[PDB]
């Protein structure tokens, strides 16, 4: 009984990975010869966000591309607003240690949550101005490591259980539990359509969840090491992926294997953080040498150099007008870039 | 001429001593203008302690320059210009002092109140050495400003007793850095053997003479030779002082740059 | 223009209140703290008081911050880095228990083994102490350790055991000493005890830091 | 037993997928790229005026 599943996962196994080399006809880089370079990619750091104690290990953008959210560990989230290097908020969490937190769409609430495996909601429009707790999430029994709103009243959120979870905040019950990974899940992906989300855990394995029905569509290996950041392509049809091997993978929902490979020889630290420009021609990714590398996406070439940390950099941002980009770090600093 | 002048009960005179002087000095303000580069632009060495280290670098070299360019009197007439050199003078080098006693305290913070946060800020550091000297030397001038100046050097007057005016203070931090100094070589001779488990004992001599050494120049128990000049019979505390401390700038440089692993890392990292 | 100004305010004031909490924080000592359930853990917080929790005391003007990890383990990076600033970690260990011995020693060879831990301080309590009294003469700890040597009879004799057990399960590198203590979990003296190993613990890096090479 | 036949049935829903070659999806990636590169700031830089930064 248990042999002959055994061998048909094998047998599945095998017919997927013929099907994607069937697939394989034209590698990306080769289509991709012919475009001229983006060239060298110079950023320069417009503001520095000064006001954290500690470590800061998460950070998230408005839909505004004005205000700005950030967790560090001295046990507090600053609402930001990157014009004018103003603070609008500073709430304390119960808890220290918190390594994720989200912006709602709509800028009322915010999320938190870490190794008090509690997923914390933020009502910050209220009556007089008093930010309180609006929902506490229970349920998760490992560290919660990323969570993203999906509207004002559900949120998916990964956890050190291997699974990943959609909430309702008005009910606080977990609405769908997506179950499949055999590792921590570490990082998350909304798409842009709010339909699908890719979920990267400690088992080197990418996975597409949908949101409504609960089930794992696409699969996608292809790493050597923990996966820490994830992120989808622009129009929703790809992805990219930064490892704990010094790597980032450019992986296809359609083609369902990877496109292509963004590493150098110098570099052998882990990727903490990765995201994509506006039009997705470039691969902004932190890294654990202090240091935040620009990539040209469709060529794998080093575009350019963001270096003004002094520590790990532990969480990194693009406004949704692509105007800027925001880089967290260790050294309790947040530095504003174009 | 000799820097045994800020010490002396008379006056000293010896071309070698002025020789030596002049020559130490001028090294010492190479290294003191590099320590206050290396301090100033190091990133990882950044700290309280690097801040004292620099604004005791500062008054090191302020004082220094003075001394090289206008400790001489010419004419034998006590001028304004005089007066205004010797209580430069007896301002920088008190500020060093009161500089080198912030660096005792703050060794007191390590060695004795352990544990980290108690101290005080960069703002009552600077206040506390650039104004306890500016106090000391306002009212000195108030009391005698006629003790500024000799006919022989532009520094003080031996004669009523005013160097005592640089003299007690200079003698109250050095027994208090002395105290403080025979406690951190304790406690660091008790804790090497957990700290460095497979150093053997040649090499744990050699490391700690070293670190006792560099404590030992930045706490300027080196000036104790000082407080015994007064006659023809102390020549060799005077010499012994004048090498001593004309090369203070360089053994500081050496002890606590070039002898500084992270100082190196930075020198490697510009080049 | 009238909002900007408020927002300046306002701003102002979150920085003030920052700033306020700017010296606790750097002046702040972190110990974690591991136990099992028969280890006392919670009478041993209650008498110093008299998921993860944190508990926030002062000794002697100095604020503490114990961090009560309640039996979750990850063995990630992340879980491991997230603790990366802790001075010490404090284990209590019932020592009258035999037969739950083993695992809590395999627990510490697990956590004090890890590369984040490199360069902190162990301090070791050994509590039930008084009930190790009764036990011994009536248990043979050779029973549970063929390894022992000794009096099993003797209380001197199972407690160096019980330490040399503990040691071993440290590998090489020990950059800073292991402190045991044997106590119990209502003594008054424990965090006298806490105090003073966290005192050398920072001597030991302050002296280290003084060190030229 | 559950967890092998959950791990087989995933594994089938996995197979039965359309996928497309890489290079229609390398197209539609440069397509994508070309199409929004002049609405992008940090590809093309925007002049002093129109940056809030």
């Amino acid at each position: 009984e248990l042999d002959q599943l055994r061998q048909e996962a094998e047998q599945l196994k095998n017919q997927i990975r013929d099907a994607r080399k069937a697939c394989a006809d034209a590698t990306l880089s080769q289509i991709t010869n012919n475009i001229d370079p983006v060239g060298r990619i110079q950023m320069r750091t417009r503001r520095t966000l000064r006001g954290h104690l500690a470590k800061i290990y998460a950070m998230h953008w408005g839909t505004d591309s004005r205000l700005l959210v950030s967790a560090s560990q001295d046990g507090k989230l600053i609402i930001w607003d990157s014009y004018t290097t103003n603070k609008v908020h500073a709430i304390p969490l119960r808890s220290s240690w918190v390594m994720t937190c989200a912006y709602a769409p709509s800028g009322n609430y915010v999320a938190c949550g870490g190794l008090d495996n509690i997923c914390s909601i933020y009502n910050l429009k209220t009556r007089e101005g008093n930010v309180r707790v609006s929902r506490e999430l229970a349920g998760h029994t490992g560290y919660l490591s990323c969570c993203r709103f999906l509207d004002d009243n559900q949120i998916v959120t990964s956890s050190g259980d291997t699974t990943c979870a959609l909430w309702d905040i008005e009910t606080g019950q977990q609405t769908t539990t997506f179950t499949g990974h055999t590792g921590d899940v570490m990082s998350l992906s909304l798409a842009p359509d709010t339909r699908l989300f890719v979920s990267g855990a400690c088992d080197a394995s990418a996975k597409l969840w949908d949101v409504r029905e609960g089930m794992c569509r696409q699969t996608f290996t292809g790493h050597e090491s923990d996966i820490n950041a994830i992120c989808f392509f622009p129009n929703g049809n790809a992805f990219a992926t930064g490892s704990d091997d010094a790597t980032c993978r450019l992986f296809d929902l359609r083609a369902d294997q990877e496109l292509m490979t963004y590493s150098h020889d110098n570099i052998i630290c882990g990727i903490t953080s990765v995201s994509f420009s506006k039009s997705g021609r470039l691969l902004l990714a932190g890294y654990d040498d202090f240091n935040c590398n620009v990539w040209d996406a469709l060529k794998a070439d080093r575009a350019g150099v963001l270096a003004g940390h002094d520590n790990r950099v532990s969480c990194l941002g693009v406004t949704d007008d692509g105007m800027a980009v925001a880089t967290g770090s260790w050294d309790s600093f947040l530095k504003i870039w174009n | 001429s000799s820097f045994a002048i800020l010490m002396a009960h008379y006056d000293v005179e010896d071309w070698k001593l002025t020789l030596i002087t002049r020559v130490g000095l001028a090294l010492s303000l190479f290294c003191l203008l590099l320590c206050i580069l290396t301090f100033l632009l190091v990133r990882p060495i950044q700290g309280s302690r690097t801040t004292i280290h620099l604004h005791l670098c500062i008054c090191l070299f302020v004082g220094s320059t003075i001394f090289l360019a206008g400790i001489e009197n010419e004419g034998g007439q006590v001028g304004l210009r005089c007066r205004l050199v010797a209580g430069l003078l007896h301002y920088c080098f008190l500020a060093a002092f009161c500089w080198m006693s912030l660096e005792g305290l703050e060794l007191y913070f390590l060695v004795v109140r352990v544990f980290q946060g108690q101290g005080l800020s960069t703002r009552w550091l600077c206040l506390i050495g650039y104004g306890v000297p500016l106090l000391i030397v306002g009212v000195s001038a108030a009391i005698y400003s006629k003790g500024y100046g000799r006919p022989r050097y532009c520094w003080l007057d031996f004669e009523q007793g005013f160097l005592w005016s640089f003299l007690g203070p200079v003698t109250f931090i050095i027994l208090c850095n002395a105290v403080i100094f025979v406690t951190t070589v304790w406690k660091l001779t008790q804790k090497f053997s957990e700290i460095n488990p497979d150093m053997k004992k040649l090499k744990k001599a050699r490391a700690l003479t070293i670190t006792a050494i560099a404590q030992l120049f930045l706490l300027g128990c080196t000036w104790v030779f000082g407080l015994f000049i007064f006659d023809d019979r102390s020549l060799v505390l005077t010499y012994v002082f004048t090498i001593l401390n004309c090369l203070q700038g360089a053994f500081l440089y050496l002890l606590h740059c070039l002898l500084n692993k992270k100082v190196r890392e930075e020198y490697r990292k510009w080049a | 223009s009238a909002e900007d100004k408020a927002a300046v305010e306002r701003s102002k004031m979150i920085d003030k209140c920052l700033s306020r909490e700017k010296t606790y924080v750097k002046r702040l000592v972190k110990i974690l703290l591991l136990g099992a359930d028969n280890s006392g853990k919670s009478t041993f917080l209650k008498q110093m008081r008299i998921g993860i929790h944190e508990y926030d005391f002062e000794i002697k003007n100095v604020p503490f911050k114990m961090v009560d990890v309640g039996g979750q383990r990850s063995e990630r990076k992340r879980w491991f880095e997230c603790f990366d600033s802790v001075t010490s970690i404090l284990f209590l260990v019932d020592s009258s228990d035999f037969n739950r011995l083993t695992e809590s020693l395999n627990d510490f060879e697990t956590i004090v083994n890890n590369r984040v831990f490199s360069n902190v301080s162990i301090i070791l309590f050994l509590n039930k102490t008084d009930l190790l009294e009764e036990k011994v003469q009536i248990v043979s700890i050779k029973d549970y350790f063929l390894e022992f040597e000794g009096d099993p009879h003797c209380l001197r004799d199972v407690q160096k055991f019980l330490v040399e057990c503990f040691r071993n399960k440290r590998r090489d590198q020990q950059q800073k000493p292991l402190y045991h203590h044997f106590t119990t979990a209502i003594n008054t003296e424990n965090a006298r005890l806490i105090f003073r190993d966290v005192k050398d613990t920072i001597l030991h890096d302050n002296l280290k830091q003084l060190m030229l090479q | 037993i559950a967890q092998a036949r959950k791990l087989v049935e995933q594994l089938k829903m996995e197979a039965n997928i359309d996928r497309i070659k890489v290079s229609k999806a390398a197209a539609d990636l440069m397509a994508y790229c070309e199409a929004h590169a002049k609405e992008d700031p940090l590809l093309t830089p925007v002049p002093a005026s129109e940056n809030p930064f």
